[PDB]
Formats: C-alpha cells, structure tokens, sequence
C-alpha cells in the first residue's frame, strides 16, 4: 500500500513564455544627423570706410 | 586740404602732399597730447550702492 518507483519518463516538456520580433525600421532620430550651422539671407555688410 | 564732411563730433579732410611721418605725427597728437579736463580725485561721504 506504499508508494514504489515507476517507469522512468519518457521525455521532458519546458514551458517558457516568449513574444515575437517586429520589422526593422530602426528610426535613429526625431530631427536626425547633425544639421549644419549656415548664412542668415542677404545679411548686408554692417560697416563703411571713411570718406 | 579737403574736408569731406564735418558734422558736430566729425570731420574728414584729405591733407593731400604730406609725409607719412607728419601725418602719424599729426594723428599721435590728437590720441595722446591734446589736453582735456576730467575727474582725478573723488571724495566719497557715503556710498551704499
């Protein structure tokens, strides 16, 4: 009435939880690179010779 | 001589056939010989600021 060893298993089941990959889009920056310094329009020259 | 303008507080003359030597003489003077009045001393009774 006791409990005894039974046959050996057969196989092992693992049960993990895993969710899946998205598409590659890889979006770098919201306003991206580094956007260069540049001329203010027209400007005119701020200066004058005397005479 | 030829003045090009004189507003108050300008001229512009030419000073035409004269030396490089007179002329740098001429504005030296003007920087640093021409006499003018200005505070030396200051006695202060009270000063907060």
């Amino acid at each position: 009435g006791g409990l005894t060893c039974a046959s050996a298993p057969q196989g092992t089941l693992r049960i993990l939880e895993g969710p899946q990959q998205s598409l590659s889009g890889s979006p770098l920056q919201p306003i991206p690179a580094s956007p260069p310094p540049q001329i203010p329009p027209g400007l005119r020259p701020r200066f004058c010779a005397f005479g | 001589v030829d003045v090009v303008h004189m507003d108050e507080n300008s001229l512009e003359f030419d000073m035409v056939g004269i030396d490089a030597a007179i002329a740098n003489a001429f504005r030296r003077i003007l920087l640093a010989e021409v006499p003018t009045m200005a505070v030396e001393k200051v006695l202060v009774y009270n000063n907060t600021s």
